[PDB]
């Protein structure tokens, strides 16, 4: 018991979803009643890789042995909905939990933050906030950090540095996220003279070490082969407290690279935190389907995403060139057609790859790309500003 | 005369939607 729910929590920490899956079905074979926890263990461990409906199939089978959903339970389902911009089942676990009578704490209000955030409803995320003030408790560091999230990424730089200032007043020692984005939109209108104010205070960090590792690197200073290793160690100390922390550090990390213009840098850390287990979902090559996801990336992480699967594919055929902008119940409606992902996506393809990607007449949320216009078809210059 | 001849799968699976 103590050993399958150990093993259980570990992999989903670390977004282990086929080790928590064969030991879900070993310990099923030996005619062992699941408990909570470890369905619990096993479903956040199915939300990590964006297997949405593999997390689903487990919550169902949940009520089948017994097992009645728990806080924690609930809580995995909302970030994991919340991760990839499923706004719908962010709502629909909330009805659930709105029927089932249990009081929401500061999780539930800041999953729904950050699902309303990565599916760009910016007015639902500030009314859901407003609401999230009216009624009690207290926000933690995440709730403000979601809001700067979403300021940051509807163009809103005055209420992004109210944020900071308030914030920074606490004595909290601001993290990488606050200072990734704070470049990130500062590069948004060419605040020049912002993000070197920012970088002065930031390379020095006596502080911590991270900060100062992740300042001189993002400035070039350490893309040296000894150089970089430096950053590898810190990065592999970063690998330590989940997956779920380490997809949010590489989405402010590439995000802040790509729009400060270190496009080759942003480059190298996604291909880097791809050979470390974040983003599973990134890439799919076979001789069917040859497909990039976005769903969960932010902005700038869709663009260097895009910029590197736009080059590997003029290097080589698949039948299909496909990009998973919107995953969810939103592809089979209009609504995922008109989403910031989708456009986003749709607009970079265009102005780079002339009218090439057309969007699919089936689904909502996905680009595509025959094989005959594959045929016809070094494309994005990657550069260091 | 009247005596003779001695007279569950499909629940909790549901489409979540």
């Amino acid at each position: 018991m103590e050993t399958y729910e150990g093993i259980i929590f570990a992999c989903g920490k670390g977004g282990l979803h086929e080790d928590a899956r064969k030991i879900l079905q070993y310990m099923t074979a030996k005619d062992v009643v699941p408990s909570s926890k470890a369905y619990t263990g096993v479903i956040e461990a199915f939300g990590q890789a964006a297997l949405y409906e593999e997390a689903l199939v487990a919550f169902n089978t949940m009520h089948e042995v017994g097992s009645n959903p728990s806080i924690e339970t609930f809580h995995s389902l909302l970030y994991s909905f919340a991760r990839g911009g499923l706004f719908k089942e962010s709502e629909v676990i909330l009805s659930r939990l709105v029927n089932s009578g249990i009081p929401r704490n500061r999780d539930t209000f800041n999953a729904t933050i950050e699902a309303y955030k990565q599916g760009g409803k910016f007015e639902e995320a500030v009314k859901t906030y407003v609401d999230m003030e009216k009624s009690r408790c207290d926000p933690d560091e995440r709730t403000l950090e979601a809001v700067l999230s979403v300021y940051s990424c509807a163009r809103l730089v005055d209420e992004c540095r109210e944020q900071f200032e308030e914030m920074k007043a606490s004595d909290i020692l601001p993290s990488i996220m606050c200072y990734c984005m704070m470049l990130s939109v500062y590069g948004k209108t060419e605040s020049w003279d912002d993000v070197n104010e920012l970088l002065e205070e930031m390379l020095s960090n006596r502080v911590s070490n991270i900060h100062q590792v992740i300042g001189q690197m993002i400035k070039g200073n350490y893309d040296d082969d000894s150089n970089w290793q430096i950053v590898e160690y810190v990065l592999d100390k970063l690998n330590s407290e989940g997956c779920g922390l380490g997809i949010r550090f590489y989405n402010a990390l590439l995000d802040a690279l790509w729009w400060l213009g270190q496009k080759e840098r942003a480059a190298r850390v996604l291909n880097e935190a791809t050979k470390r287990g974040i983003f599973p979902e990134l890439f799919r090559k076979n001789k069917l389907v040859w497909s990039v996801d976005v769903h969960r990336m932010s902005e700038g992480g869709m663009y260097t995403a895009l910029s590197v699967w736009l080059n590997d594919l003029s290097d080589i055929l698949p039948q299909l060139a496909v990009v998973v902008s919107v995953r969810g119940q939103l592809e089979k409606s209009s609504a995922a057609r008109e989403s910031p992902i989708t456009r986003a996506a749709f607009s970079f393809l265009q102005d780079h790859v002339s009218s090439s990607f057309s969007f699919t007449g089936w689904n909502g949320g996905r680009i595509m790309c025959q094989r005959s216009q594959l045929k016809q078809l070094n494309i994005v210059a990657l550069t260091n500003s | 005369g009247t005596g003779f001849n001695k007279g569950d799968i499909l629940f909790y699976h549901r489409e979540f939607c």
